């Protein structure tokens, strides 16, 4: 009673994701109703034209790159063949002639070429975006899909919540080259429903441009984390942004990046770190040293992690307390976690 | 006559972390006889050929003794790098000297569990709780600057809201606790102090003002750390002294001496260079 096609539901929160991609490999799984499960769908019979609609309606609109089939490693036993919604093509089957599973990537993401870190080269964070309001740096964001930003939410709490305010640029490193005309006007923007601007729980907002970004060679897309990326508990991550570089500074001339680990959840919500603040909606990183972190006007910006040899959208800078501070790692929302409400948003569209 | 034996054998033996020095000079002894004496285990020299100490004399011979916990007896063994050989007594390698290892009954030994270090008594270490034959050895040593002092300051905590630590009053010289107040979003006071959660597992070993060290050769353990969160009192005042607490004292631990109803003991003799001479 949750993708059987019928509406009966005052949000249609359930009808509209029944479908996903799983893993670093892009697995396309189903959710059917009669099981209660995500189950991968089988290449048997399966075509580009099946992949297109499957990412329309996850929210990806007209975007494709690529689909092709992979042995499985998600573990299954039951797979779905291809017989509406695309979800309402499928059928239970116990093993599929192909053998192959559909891997599908909708959108070609994910390559490219703070305080204690480094000037960044060109091409090295593709998917930064610098938000100016009354044309000065407000906070960043990442792209995700040619007119899609992700940013935090407190950035544009009132009366910054009209997106008229907003302009964004990429490509640029140098915010004196950032001119007044050269960045994209944003059209809309999307605030989290259940953001907590005391706690700041769930801390992430969504704008949307009226001029779709030109992808190139220094402008791209970082990819949205799958269900089932297992991370390791001490994650190889980089932060990159223009906030200052150093404690009560001010707004660096150039995008900035460092290296920075991921710190468990179990320790963050310490009494010696973060005294139980830390929510399933957050994560840590940084170094309990100090030293390595981000810093004001940072907010918003991306933390990226590789892996399978792409980058993904981990978090985005969120709160903290103090500047590369011992015992204060910086915080950032779990973009894992609001995944499923990016895509809702993107879809509904 | 040296009477080595004898002080061998004196049956108040010091445990790894106050190991006793004897020097022996202006004097005759006899390792034949001494090596019977003593219920003697193994005997073995390091860079020093043992059957030239026949015959030969020296300017003087040091000998360094304590008990053996039952569980560490190859942690004693040179190039070794445990706990009694690091924490407790380092066994040099470029002097000539022959390790002993020998035993006393049980009945007879007692074991004198003491510590040495001065920063620890300073601030309310006393003694060992131990039964009989417990032999307590260093884990990790940590050492102090002459400022050192493991509570906040009082005027300082009675201004927190969140994680208020531990207060008292310092001896005159000294610095309190390094501690400052920040604020975690909506929290406004929220204290944040070093040595965190202690010294041993600090998460920020800089931001600590004790540090981990080695003990060399000829020294004793620097100290036990202090956990600083056990240390004065909760809402505190200048009317009381920071006295820690007995488990306050981390990085330490202990274990018996007992093999065949007798307690193991090392003892490393240095050969100094004379009229020591072994006239055996
Ligand atoms: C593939 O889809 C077709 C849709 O027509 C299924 O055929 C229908 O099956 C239902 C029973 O579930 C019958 O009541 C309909 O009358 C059938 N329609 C026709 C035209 O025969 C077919 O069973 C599906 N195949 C599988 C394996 O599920
Ligand atoms: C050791 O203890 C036994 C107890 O029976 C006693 O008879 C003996 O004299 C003691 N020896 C020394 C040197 O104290
Ligand atoms: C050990 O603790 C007991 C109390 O349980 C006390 O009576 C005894 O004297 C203590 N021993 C030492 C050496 O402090
Ligand atoms: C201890 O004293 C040394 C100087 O000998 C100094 O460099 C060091 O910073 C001091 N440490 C603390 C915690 O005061």
């Amino acid at each position: 009673n949750w993708c059987d096609g019928v509406s009966h539901c005052p949000g249609g929160e359930d009808e509209n994701r029944c479908v996903r991609l799983y893993g670093p490999n892009f697995i396309l799984q189903v959710y059917s109703s009669q099981r209660k499960s995500w189950h991968p769908v089988c290449q048997d019979d399966w075509n580009e034209n099946y992949g297109r609609a499957a990412c329309r309606d996850m929210g990806y609109k007209n975007n494709f790159y690529s689909s092709q089939g992979i042995v499985d490693d998600s573990g299954s036993t039951s797979f779905m063949k291809l017989n509406v919604d695309i979800y309402k093509k499928l059928y239970h089957s116990d093993a599929c002639s192909s053998k192959a599973v559909v891997s599908l990537r909708c959108i070609a993401c994910g390559v490219n070429l703070i305080v204690g870190g480094e000037s960044a080269l060109p091409g090295a964070w593709p998917w930064q975006v610098s938000l100016h309001v009354q044309n000065v740096h407000v906070c960043g964001g990442s792209i995700i899909t040619p007119e899609w930003i992700v940013t935090a939410a407190h950035c544009v709490e009132k009366p910054l919540n009209n997106p008229w305010h907003w302009t964004a640029f990429a490509g640029i490193l140098r915010q004196s080259f950032m001119f007044y005309g050269a960045g994209y006007q944003v059209e809309k923007v999307i605030s989290h429903p259940n953001y907590d601007s005391k706690t700041k729980n769930n801390d992430i907002a969504l704008m949307k441009l009226q001029k779709p970004l030109t992808f190139n060679d220094l402008v791209k897309p970082v990819c949205l984390p799958n269900p089932g990326m297992m991370l390791q508990p001490e994650q190889l991550c980089w932060i990159s942004g223009w906030g200052a570089t150093e404690e009560k500074g001010k707004t660096s001339e150039v995008l900035n990046a460092a290296k920075v680990l991921l710190i468990e959840t179990q320790r963050c919500n310490s009494r010696y770190v973060y005294d139980n603040l830390i929510t399933p909606a957050m994560i840590c990183a940084g170094f309990l040293q100090g030293n390595v972190d981000s810093c004001q006007g940072d907010a918003g910006g991306p933390l990226v992690c590789s892996k399978n040899n792409i980058w993904w959208l981990i978090g985005d800078t969120s709160w903290g307390s103090g500047c590369a501070k011992a015992y204060r790692p910086g915080v950032y929302g779990n973009v894992m976690v609001f995944t499923d409400w990016i895509y809702r948003q993107m879809r509904a569209d | 006559d040296c009477d080595i034996d004898k002080w061998l054998n004196n049956f108040n033996v010091p445990s790894p972390l106050n190991w006793e020095r004897k020097i022996f000079s202006n004097c005759n002894f006899n390792l034949s006889t001494l090596l019977r004496l003593v219920h003697t285990d193994s005997f073995s020299c390091n860079n020093f050929d043992e059957s030239k100490i026949y015959g030969s004399c020296f300017k003087s011979i040091v000998l360094d003794k304590f008990a053996i916990p039952n569980s560490r007896r190859s942690d004693l063994q040179l190039g070794s790098s445990g706990f009694l050989q690091s924490s407790n007594y380092k066994i040099d390698t470029t002097s000539s000297s022959c390790q002993l290892y020998y035993s006393l009954p049980a009945i007879n030994v007692t074991i004198n569990n003491y510590n040495p270090s001065s920063w620890n008594r300073r601030y309310g270490f006393n003694n060992f709780n131990l039964s009989s034959h417990s032999v307590v050895y260093s884990r990790y040593c940590f050492s102090v600057n002459n400022t050192f002092c493991p509570c906040a300051k009082p005027s300082f905590a009675s201004s927190c809201k969140s994680h208020k630590p531990p207060s008292a009053s310092c001896p005159i010289g000294t610095n309190y606790r390094s501690c400052e107040s920040t604020t975690v979003l909506d929290h406004t006071d929220w204290c944040r102090c070093s040595c965190l959660p202690d010294p041993i597992t600090a998460y920020d070993p800089r931001s600590c003002s004790q540090k981990k060290s080695l003990v060399g050769v000829g020294e004793h353990c620097a100290g036990f750390g202090v956990d600083e969160e056990k240390c004065g009192v909760l809402d505190g005042s200048y009317n009381v002294s920071c006295l820690c607490s007995t488990d306050a004292f981390l990085g330490w631990s202990y274990d018996t001496c007992v093999s065949n109803n007798r307690c193991n003991i090392f003892s490393n003799f240095i050969l100094n260079g004379g009229t020591t001479c072994s006239n055996d």
